[PDB]
């Protein structure tokens, strides 16, 4: 962040969609929320048609609880690509942040069938089934993010 | 058991029924 | 003596196959040719020569970069186009183009609306297939 | 011919099962 | 060149082998600066560069 | 003959023996499911001969012929855990879990590598 604000022009920062995410992401390891918000409200008015890794953005909005907007981003995701496993992910985060979490479940799955080799989903699933007062799915669910990404 | 139920029913519902016993977060 | 060996890789047609194909073969340009061999003869400014259902006058306002009787000439005009100068509709009677034509629009109407959802729903469409 | 598939060793649970002991003991001797 | 050793290192990444893999795609860096792809698979596999010596000269 | 005397609790000959279908071998057809079975039985012997960096080898060399085999993970995180490279070993063994959820050992030596790189 401080090379950020050092080495990096304001004009390169402000409007750079690839820094915006690198930003945001760092923001978020800092548990900075909201921060990080206020940054990917640019992103998305740079372009609201992208994907990359919007599951950064559903894990902040998820504890923001604001409902309107997660269903605004996974409405314009699906309908972009239904195939990219992040859409189906924010879709699962913003179920859990509802209520229910079986369906959700069900969504973080097939997200993961689309791509197996997507870690942050296992992840997202283990987490998810903790919520389910359930641990040896739980735990199964963990071991089988961790091997998906050696250093999460 | 649900011998007899009101006013000389013949079947029985239960709507609720739980047992209970004794003994600031990521995403 | 007639060549047959495109018509079949092996060297060898019985004679059935041989006047099959021949007498085939002599109609199929015969109409083509005409609105003697295969083997001795294969042949016979905007560049576009034709598009189905283009006349010349139609090309020509491309190259542009474009009561009775008269409803007749639009009820043979239409069937002109969609039926690719068919020549029989000379031969078919006056009162059976009316329905034919009845039947066209109302079958190319429906054409038009077939080449012309909430978050929760539209999702499962994906999940289930 | 019909060659039968060669034979695999397998790694025993009493053999990891000593190692792990022995780690054990290992670790607790510092 | 710069192009074969970076899809080298991208194959051993298929792979899973990480030291060669990371020493071609040091190689494939040094040789070109901006590919920026072979930077990426370094850092994801952990591996460390020097990044001042190399972009300088 | 290697795999017997290894069965027969007689390593050393069962090496050699096993090197020599190796090194027979060697210059024709890597693929086809015979080089593969010499180096795991290689890789076997030579964990259970107690010489560990030629087996890691080995069992590296079928691990790149063949990623799909829990088995193989499972002998890569023993070899790692038997040294001190627990990062290798975890990482080996959450891929074994990966490959294979309902694992016996797997469970206890992951237990056991974790609370060593914990203590570490």
């Amino acid at each position: 962040i401080r090379l950020f604000e050092s080495q990096i022009p304001s004009h390169i920062k402000d409007t750079m969609p690839w820094c915006l995410v690198q930003l945001g992401k760092l923001h978020f390891e800092i548990i900075n929320y909201d921060m990080s918000l206020k940054y990917f409200n640019r992103l998305k008015d740079l372009q609201p048609a992208r994907v990359k890794d919007m599951e950064i953005f559903s894990t902040l909005l998820w504890h923001l609880h604001d409902k309107v907007k997660s269903s605004n981003l996974a409405n314009g995701l699906m309908d972009t690509m239904p195939n990219k496993p992040e859409t189906w992910c924010c879709i699962g985060n913003l179920l859990s942040l509802q209520k229910d979490h079986d369906a959700a479940i069900k969504a973080f799955e097939k997200a993961t069938q689309l791509d197996p080799n997507f870690a942050y989903a296992y992840t997202l699933q283990g987490h998810e089934h903790s919520s389910n007062d359930s641990s040896d799915s739980a735990k199964t669910c963990y071991r089988k993010a961790l091997a998906c990404d050696p250093q999460h | 058991l649900f011998p007899v139920n009101h006013e000389n029913g013949k079947d029985t519902h239960l709507r609720g029924i739980r047992l209970y016993v004794p003994s600031a977060i990521l995403r | 003596q007639y060549d047959y060996s495109p018509f079949c890789e092996r060297n060898t047609l019985r004679e059935s196959r041989i006047d099959s194909f021949l007498k085939a073969e002599r109609a199929a340009h015969c109409l083509v040719f005409h609105k003697y061999r295969p083997d001795i003869d294969i042949m016979c400014s905007m560049l576009l020569e034709s598009v189905p259902g283009c006349n010349k006058e139609d090309l020509e306002r491309l190259s542009r970069r474009e009561r009775l009787d008269d409803i007749i000439n639009h009820e043979t005009n239409a069937l002109k186009s969609f039926w690719n100068d068919s020549g029989l509709v000379n031969s078919l009677q006056s009162h059976h183009l009316h329905e034919e034509y009845l039947l066209l629009q109302e079958e190319l109407k429906n054409v038009y609306k077939i080449k012309c959802e909430s978050l929760r729903d539209k999702c499962r469409r994906h999940y289930s297939n | 011919m019909i060659r039968r598939a060669p034979t695999t060793l397998q790694l025993s649970h009493d053999d990891v099962t000593s190692l792990i002991d022995d780690l054990n003991e290992q670790k607790l001797k510092q | 060149l710069a192009t074969l050793n970076c899809l080298l290192g991208n194959l051993y990444m298929k792979l899973d082998h990480s030291k060669e893999g990371a020493f071609y795609h040091s190689e494939a860096l040094a040789i070109n600066p901006y590919l920026w792809e072979s930077y990426e698979a370094i850092c994801k596999m952990r591996a460390t560069v020097d990044l001042k010596r190399v972009f300088f000269d | 003959m290697g795999v017997m005397y290894f069965k027969k609790n007689e390593f050393v000959k069962a090496k050699k023996y096993l090197k020599k279908a190796l090194e027979v071998v060697k210059d024709l057809d890597p693929s086809s499911r015979t080089t593969i079975s010499i180096q795991l039985n290689l890789g076997h012997t030579y964990r259970k001969l107690n010489e560990n960096e030629i087996a890691i080898k080995c069992f590296r060399c079928v691990l790149e012929k063949n990623d799909k085999n829990s088995e193989i993970h499972c002998s890569l995180g023993y070899l790692y855990l038997k040294t001190k490279k627990l990062q290798k070993a975890i990482d080996h063994l959450h891929k074994s879990l990966y490959l294979k959820p309902n694992n016996s050992s797997a469970t206890a030596l992951l237990k056991n590598a974790l609370e060593l790189n914990v203590t570490l």
